[PDB]
């Protein structure tokens, strides 16, 4: 037995400009896996043509390479659609393209009209996404959440076979029945109990942090970071002003990601990330209990060899262009890509960032290029496993966890990828000369005391809509859609408040940061700072004032800078937009981990943890950085001071910084699967 | 575009006193997942009692100990169930027996909706059925075919998707569009045409023939030889008088099977099967598109290490199972399970069939074991390379699990291979048969002739709605119809022409079987290592006059071989009228007709014949209630039962070869079913 | 048997049995208590996975090192190695028998 | 692991050598344990208390 | 190789036959041997070149200084470059790898 | 000089956590038995005859 979640939304008013938008958006997102006849959108896509429209268009070059891929024909209707798959990805390119580049929103509405009348589902709906996401006039508007808008991909297989089942049935035959099998009948809706996967999907104990690599919001973040950031799209298009920090971008988030993953690990005594090398058997197995369209997910085997002849020339590739990054090592400063490159100095790291991601700014200076291979790509159909007639034939794929953003963190190869990578990123940054004490140095500032109060984890029900998973009627299309809601418990921990004590000789303005860090390692020994600077997480990073003498900063955890509230369902959406109000963490804060995971649960019920905290001087963001100021607090680089290694750890005992241990408790039941009739 | 396979069954008038029990049976499969209140076999199921009626069974153990288990708790509804988890084998064993020694039908019935009412519904759907199949108050009843009753073992799961979409949906939202997806809506019925599994499914050319290794009824033949004869039953209640020849029957079945997807295999060019060793890794990759109950079949790659961590124990145990049969062909005469063995003598093959399927018969006279262990059992395991588990209820599905499905990993042909290359190898010891036993003096086979053979691809189509679950509604009124359209292979109607000379008039045996001429090396195959491949297809007696001879047998006539099933509405249609099918009744056991001849080519593939006539002995008294199934006293067989050592003693006049060729009409691959392609 | 425990000598495989299986359950119960998991399983014509590096000395000479993946069947151990084999399916064989 | 000799005057101590040091052995609790799995299948013979 | 040396009571580490090199724990020191091997067999392909801002020519004999410093890592092969916090050498990574420790 | 074969007492309890490590106690009580007569000489280390 868990506690239900209850929780206040904080909401904006939303411009009455956007009141149409938004709606339009919403209705363009209904039902998204089938096409109504009855609505209006069939008819303005059976009617639109795009060649007659072309000057509605900006860009002229975009409408011709869609027309002719189109003659050349796209994917066929109902079938699975990744942005790994090579045709796919130019198709949806080219439709994202032409979306984006409409000159009026009415133009994109029609436009996406015809993409849903004629275009397949899947394509259909990850390039309207990302064109929301990204179009100058859809700014302020909020979108469904990403496990509302592909539940399958954020559900086992068995709470799915009861929802269709369901379906199938148009009710209960024995309503009596349905408790004792985790189905609740209730206010017009159904309620399913979910689990989390069990030992059969993972091994070596994994499954134990599985309610933390299968919670929805952590495969929500993956999936917002890309489609803020793909890959294959320019940076000016993406970040115009702060272009060049791209890669910095890519080294800080990953990096995050695994740090947590770790702490996790720390949580539930499973160790360190494992190594592998690329030529021997791989050890970690999987086995996803995950379907689309009714097609299984490929399972690993244990002990599976990546070697084999079929993909003996990836893994040469691969190798090579790890080969080719030491060898830059030993060059330190060279041209590549036509670009030249000093690894000296920090700024580099944008470079070292694209070169690992193989994105477009990588070519920016080279002519186009019919021949292009991605490392990341190549490593995740290589660790996919799935058999290779599916990669060589276009007309089928086997999906796996890997080749999708909403689910490529369930797949604990993906953390040990992502490792060897950033492994390389750092043996990189040994290049960069650690911060001095001049610059680590504040002079007149001493934190005298830092109090937290208690850290305490728990357990509680979260309820989301999963109605878009099922196949509606036509009835059920013309009057109402039934309403599936799964209850799973998730994690959440308690309000807390950091208190910090500060003397200053002076009065100014200053920059204070908190992180989190892990204290012993897998084999119970205390961790130096020299080891320890990639493990710290940044939680918090704001300005404020000090006053001659002394002075109290009290920060809760509600405000964070670095996390957000839980997305709304999209009943309250429309709630909402009725009263002309929006959500205004899911219009502008969407791009951050939920508040819900920021401490560890830890299987032992007391958890030791670290807290940073430091305070620097502020410098106001050059003026050019003006249109991202919500994002950026000062000129530092991410993760600062903790962006490069620390070699002498004495340069930190600064009177501007102090270390405190804590400790992190759990309420209630130690696990998360006591949600059975008879425990309820 | 194929052809649509149409033809009136032949059917035979049923007895009247039968008929209401048939309609009882029927009434008890249909939607058999789901349980409807208003049902008549609910409220009795409800009420009755099983303990309150222990008098109404023949034996009082049974019950006791169905009652014993029944406190502890059965499974629940809505789980997986295979033969080979071994507390659902246990349970489904009780249930079983319960329904074997009911008093009459009534008590069975009563029991039946009792199991069907609070059981899981596989437990009591396998155990209804094979009570059905055995008891000897229902013999003579018509069950629908396999296929019909587990849909979901028989079709990929695209098509099932399909179903279900239209299932969920009630009908199409853009009819005018399904068709370009392969769903038809015609006559009150959904049609949807479906594909074999390809390359990503099957490695290394495999595919090329699945469309038999998927087949329905290729597999459904299986699961018949298994609910016939199971492993877990004692030999005087599955067989009766051939409890002796239990081995025999185990041998011919598997190296029946083999030899055909041997054959299957020369016609599409893959050689030979190949061999693997336990402690080295199998080099067959499978990834089914089967799902049960939304959850996926256990996927393998090409190159699975069978040895891991979590198996050695089962490793070794196959691995001492294996030697201590070496042991015994070297000790010759031994006394083992408190039976004497003796491998000098041919009846010793029971003992060696039941020993490699560690039947019950192999422990009938030692005491009742609590440690139970299965070579068969351990086999399917590791090469089902499903995650390994110490929890009881949680179990990841494969292929092996289920006779349903075990015909379509090739570790099963592979394994079984295996086990008869052992047998072999005791049938080594066997002396070879003389020329006194095989010349017919006064009898020579003057000339053979045989038709013209021809081989297709037909649309067949097979009713899929158990698969789905109903509304109240259609449960209540009416369900609709998804059929499955899909191709199959068929052979056109061929006759054997047999001209002989024999101025002795008497009664004569006449055998006719089918085998390759040519091996994976393009190699002629002598008859020394061919007398395994040979598939037999005929089988009759004939009374031979002084002179001059001429038989004319024809391919609709052969012992071997049966005629495909009917739908349940074609069922309930004929019972209307008092008939039902006679081969569905008659010669349910055998293989069909469609698939006596391997797939040929344009050109053509070559193949011979191989007809050979002995005297004819009746069969033994004892074993005149079997008098259905065999023609004389010679073992099944006959005469490739043991080794050919010298082909030139073993021809003789009385036997003919004869090369021929098998022909392709029409397209030659299966997949050609798209809306464009009609 | 008589020598060293006198009229229990009939028991001395269930002595046998008791102490070893209280000492690999006492094990057990302090790797859960360490997070450990069970104790692992391993294959003789396999390597062992388990590496151990001792700081001890008898006499100034060095305790046998074993890595992490020491291959157990090489060139000088076959002989011992089929002796232990033969050993575990003997007694599988017994099992088979029952009463022999 | 310990070097293997034909000679009878030479020896690298071993853990398990002496039964002051085997239990330092992980080896000792795997070998020890793959012996108790072998009795336990035998007790499997027994007949359950009642 | 089993050595019956000691320091201060620690034994030294002792290497068993047959011993897997290529370990995980290890896998990026692999890495960067082959890599320096490959460099080298790169250089020989070109013949006259440009390396840590020094001009050679294999053609001359002369070039064996630059050689026997690149397979040494010492401080000479990095004079014209400036002062670098990344070192790594590849005779210290091989006696690590095959020191067994 | 007394029960010096067995365990310490000290080892009775695995190491616990901070939060605490759960574990079970099972308590059997049963008729009473005494053991033979010929395990006189060892009625110091048996209670019973089970
Ligand atoms: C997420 O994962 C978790 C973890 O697995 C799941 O939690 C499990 O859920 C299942 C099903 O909901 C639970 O099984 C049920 O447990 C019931 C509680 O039983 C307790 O009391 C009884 C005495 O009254 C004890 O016997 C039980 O255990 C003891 O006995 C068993 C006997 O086998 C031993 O094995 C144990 O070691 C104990 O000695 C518990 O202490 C239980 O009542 C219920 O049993 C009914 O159903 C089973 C089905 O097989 C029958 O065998 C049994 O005879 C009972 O009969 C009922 O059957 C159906 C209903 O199913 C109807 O005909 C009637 O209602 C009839 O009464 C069942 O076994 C399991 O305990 C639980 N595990 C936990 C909490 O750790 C979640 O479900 C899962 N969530 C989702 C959404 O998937
Ligand atoms: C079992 O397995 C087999 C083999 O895998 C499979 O057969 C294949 O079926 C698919 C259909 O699912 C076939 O694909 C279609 O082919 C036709 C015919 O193409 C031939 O002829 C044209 C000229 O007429 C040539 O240009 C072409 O190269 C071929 O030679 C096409 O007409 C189809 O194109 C339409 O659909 C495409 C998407 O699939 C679009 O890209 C294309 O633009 C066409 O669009 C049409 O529909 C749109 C949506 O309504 C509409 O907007 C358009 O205006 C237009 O009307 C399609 O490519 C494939 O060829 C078959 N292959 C073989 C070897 O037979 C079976 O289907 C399968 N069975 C089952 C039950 O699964
Ligand atoms: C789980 O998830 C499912 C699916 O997302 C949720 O189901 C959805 O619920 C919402 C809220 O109830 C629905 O939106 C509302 O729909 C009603 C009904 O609309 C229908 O009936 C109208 C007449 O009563 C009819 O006019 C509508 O047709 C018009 O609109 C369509 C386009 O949508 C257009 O094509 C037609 O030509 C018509 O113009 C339609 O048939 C509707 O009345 C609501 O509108 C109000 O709110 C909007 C927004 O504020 C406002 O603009 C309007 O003026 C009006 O005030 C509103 O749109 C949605 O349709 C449901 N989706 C499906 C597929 O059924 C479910 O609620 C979730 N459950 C949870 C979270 O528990
Ligand atoms: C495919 O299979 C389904 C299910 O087996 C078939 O539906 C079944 O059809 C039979 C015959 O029409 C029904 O039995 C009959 O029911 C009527 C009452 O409606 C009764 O008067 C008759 O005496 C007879 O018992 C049966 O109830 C029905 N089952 C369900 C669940 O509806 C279907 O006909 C099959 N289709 C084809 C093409 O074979
Ligand atoms: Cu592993």
């Amino acid at each position: 037995g868990y506690p239900q979640y209850h929780y206040d939304v904080e909401t904006r008013k939303l411009d009455p400009s956007l009141l149409n938008i938004q709606t339009k958006v919403l209705s363009l997102l209904e039902n998204w896996k089938q096409v109504n006849p009855d609505d209006e959108y069939y008819k303005i896509g059976k009617e639109y043509n795009v060649e007659a429209n072309m000057e509605s268009y900006t860009n002229r070059e975009v409408v011709t390479e869609f027309l002719s891929l189109y003659k050349a024909g796209f994917i066929p209707k109902n079938e699975v659609f990744s942005i790994f798959y090579e045709n796919q990805a130019l198709e949806v390119i080219a439709l994202y393209r032409l979306f984006y580049y409409a000159k009026d929103f009415e133009t994109f509405y029609k436009t996406a009209a015809f993409a849903r009348v004629w275009l397949n589902e899947g394509q259909f709906v990850y390039a309207f996404y990302l064109a929301v996401i990204h179009r100058a006039d859809t700014r302020g508007i909020v979108l469904p959440a990403p496990y509302e808008i592909w539940p399958e991909y954020f559900m086992n297989s068995d709470v799915l076979s009861k929802i269709y089942r369901i379906q199938m049935q148009k009710g209960l035959i024995i309503p009596e029945q349905g408790p004792y099998y985790g189905i609740l009948s209730k206010d017009n809706a159904y309620y399913f109990y979910a689990n989390y996967s069990g030992p059969l999907t993972y091994e070596d104990n994994e499954n134990l942090l599985s309610y933390f690599i299968e919670d929805i919001g952590w495969n929500s973040y993956y999936y917002y970071f890309h489609n803020r950031f793909p890959f294959w799209e320019n940076g000016e298009q993406l970040i115009g002003p702060l272009k060049e920090r791209r890669g910095e971008i890519y080294y800080y988030v990953y990096q995050k990601i695994l740090a947590r993953y770790y702490l996790e690990r720390l949580a539930n005594g499973l160790g360190e990330i494992p190594r592998f090398n690329w030529l021997d058997k791989y050890q970690t197995s999987y086995y996803p209990l995950l379907s689309s369209y009714q097609l299984p997910f490929a399972q690993r085997n244990d002990d599976y060899y990546l070697a084999s002849g079929d993909n003996i020339n990836d893994i040469q590739f691969i190798d090579t262009y790890e080969k080719t990054f030491l060898q830059l090592l030993q060059k330190g400063q060279f041209k590549a890509y036509k670009q030249e490159v000093d690894l000296y100095n920090s700024k580099s790291i944008n470079f070292v960032g694209n070169y690992w991601q193989s994105n477009a700014d990588l070519y920016e200076k080279v002519p186009k290029r019919n021949y292009w291979r991605s490392y990341e790509a190549t490593a995740r159909r290589v660790l996919g496993a799935a058999p290779r007639s599916s990669i060589n034939y276009e007309n089928m794929n086997i999906p796996t966890a890997l080749d999708f953003y909403q689910t490529s963190l369930r797949d604990p190869a993906f953390y040990q990828l992502y490792a060897k990578i950033l492994d390389y990123i750092n043996e990189y940054k040994e290049y960069l000369e650690p911060y001095s004490q001049d610059v680590l140095h504040y002079v007149g500032v001493k934190i005298n005391d830092v109090k937290v109060d208690k850290l305490v984890t728990y357990f509680e029900y979260f309820d989301w809509n999963a109605t878009n998973a099922v196949y509606l009627s036509e009835q059920q299309l013309d009057t109402v859609s039934p309403s599936y809601i799964v209850r799973q418990p998730r994690l959440n921990n308690k309000p807390f408040t950091v208190n910090i004590d500060i003397k200053s000789d002076v009065e100014s303005e200053v920059v204070v940061k908190i992180f989190l860090g892990p204290k012993y390692d897998g084999n119970g020994l205390p961790i130096s700072l020299e080891d320890n600077w990639i493990n710290f997480i940044e939680l918090d990073w704001f300005t404020h004032k000090l006053t001659s003498g002394q002075n109290k900063i009290a920060r809760k955890s509600e405000e964070f800078f670095f996390f957000k509230d839980d997305s709304v369902s999209l009943f309250k959406i429309y709630e909402l937009l009725s009263n002309g109000q929006v959500p205004s963490y899911m219009v502008d804060r969407y791009i951050y981990l939920p508040r819900r995971l920021i401490l560890p649960r830890g299987t032992q019920r007391g958890f030791p943890l670290q807290l940073f905290v430091v305070v620097y001087p502020y410098q106001a963001p050059v003026k050019e950085w003006e249109s991202m100021r919500q994002y950026i607090v000062d000129n530092k680089p991410f993760g600062y001071p903790f962006d490069r290694p620390v070699t002498l750890p004495y340069y930190f005992n600064q009177p501007n910084m102090y270390f405190k241990d804590v400790y992190v408790y759990q309420e209630g039941e130690q696990y998360p699967y006591y949600n059975s009739y008879w425990s309820q | 575009g194929y052809p649509l396979f149409n033809n009136n069954v032949k059917t035979k008038t049923l007895d009247p006193n039968l008929v209401n029990i048939q309609k009882k049976v029927l009434l008890l499969l249909e939607n058999w997942k789901q349980v409807d209140p208003d049902d008549e076999y609910y409220k009795i199921g409800k009420e009755y009692n099983i303990e309150a009626n222990i008098e109404s069974y023949t034996n009082r153990e049974v019950v006791t100990e169905f009652l014993s288990l029944y406190k502890t708790g059965f499974t629940a509804k809505n789980q997986i169930f295979s033969i080979y988890y071994e507390n659902q084998a246990l349970e489904v064993r009780a249930l079983y027996r319960l329904f074997y020694y009911a008093k009459d039908f009534e008590t069975f019935y009563k029991t039946a909706a009792f199991a069907r009412v609070w059981l899981n519904e596989g437990q009591f759907i396998y155990a209804f059925y094979i009570a059905v199949i055995h008891r000897a108050d229902t013999r003579g009843i018509v069950l629908p075919a396999p296929y019909e009753i587990w849909p979901e073992y028989f079709v990929n799961s695209d098509v099932l998707a399909k179903i279900n979409r239209i299932q969920m949906q009630k009908g199409l939202i853009l009819p005018e569009t399904a068709q370009y997806y392969g769903v038809l809506a015609k006559d009150n019925a959904y049609y949807f045409y479906a594909n074999y599994s390809g390359p990503w499914t099957y490695e290394n050319n495999e595919n090329l023939l699945s469309y038999f290794i998927e087949d329905v009824a290729w597999n459904s033949y299986y699961y018949y030889f298994h609910s016939k004869l199971q492993f877990w039953e004692k030999g005087e209640n599955a067989i009766g008088p051939f409890k002796e020849r239990r081995g025999e029957i185990y041998y011919f079945i598997y190296q029946q099977i083999l030899a055909r997807y041997y054959l299957e295999r020369l016609s599409n060019g893959l050689g030979e099967i190949p061999r693997f060793n336990w402690n080295d890794r199998l080099q067959a990759g499978y990834y089914p598109l089967l799902t049960t109950h939304q959850i996926p079949f256990a996927q393998r790659n090409g190159d699975y290490y069978l040895a891991n961590d979590d198996n050695i124990e089962d490793i070794q145990f196959v691995d001492s199972y294996e030697k201590t049969f070496l042991q015994f062909l070297q000790k010759g005469q031994f006394k083992a399970y408190k039976q004497e063995v003796d491998l000098y003598n041919s009846k010793s093959v029971n003992f060696v069939g039941n020993y490699w399927q560690a039947n019950v018969d192999l422990y009938e006279k030692v005491p009742q074991r609590n440690y139970l262990r299965s070579y068969e059992d351990a086999a399917r395991r590791i090469l089902g390379a499903a995650p390994r588990n110490s929890y009881e209820n949680l179990n990841v599905p494969t292929a092996l699990d289920f006779y349903q499905t075990s015909l379509r990993d090739p570790a099963f042909y592979q394994l079984y291979a295996k086990i008869l290359d052992f047998i072999n190898q005791y049938k080594e010891y066997l002396e070879p048969y003389t020329q006194d036993v095989l010349h017919f003096v006064g009898v020579k086979i003057n000339d053979v002739k045989v038709d013209k053979l021809v081989t297709y691809f037909e649309y067949f189509d097979w009713n899929a709605t158990n698969a789905v679950y109903l509304s109240e509604q259609q449960l209540d009124t009416g369900s609709p119809s998804y059929i499955v359209r899909q191709p199959r292979l068929n052979n056109q109607p061929f006759t054997v022409t047999i001209d002989i000379k024999s101025d002795v008039e008497s009664e004569a045996v006449i055998k006719i079987f089918i085998g390759p001429k040519y091996d994976g090396n393009g190699y002629p195959i002598d008859l020394e290592n061919n007398w395994v491949n040979l598939v037999e297809i005929d089988w009759f007696t004939h009374k031979l006059t002084s002179g001059q001879n001429k038989i004319e047998r024809k391919s609709e006539n052969f012992f071997w071989f049966k005629e495909d099933s009917v739908s349940v509405s074609k069922i309930y249609e004929l019972l209307n009228n008092g008939q039902v099918p006679r081969y569905m009744i008659e010669k349910f056991l055998l293989l069909p007709r469609r698939l006596l001849l391997p797939r040929g080519t344009e050109g053509g593939v070559p193949f011979q014949f191989f007809v050979f006539v002995y005297p004819y002995q009746a069969p033994y008294k004892e074993w005149e209630p079997m008098k259905e199934f065999v023609v004389d006293n010679k073992p099944f067989g006959y005469p490739f039962d043991r080794p050919v050592t010298e082909s030139y003693y073993f021809t003789q006049p009385n036997m003919y070869f004869k090369d021929v060729y098998i022909y392709q009409e029409g397209e030659e691959y299966p997949y050609y079913t798209s809306y464009w392609s009609q």
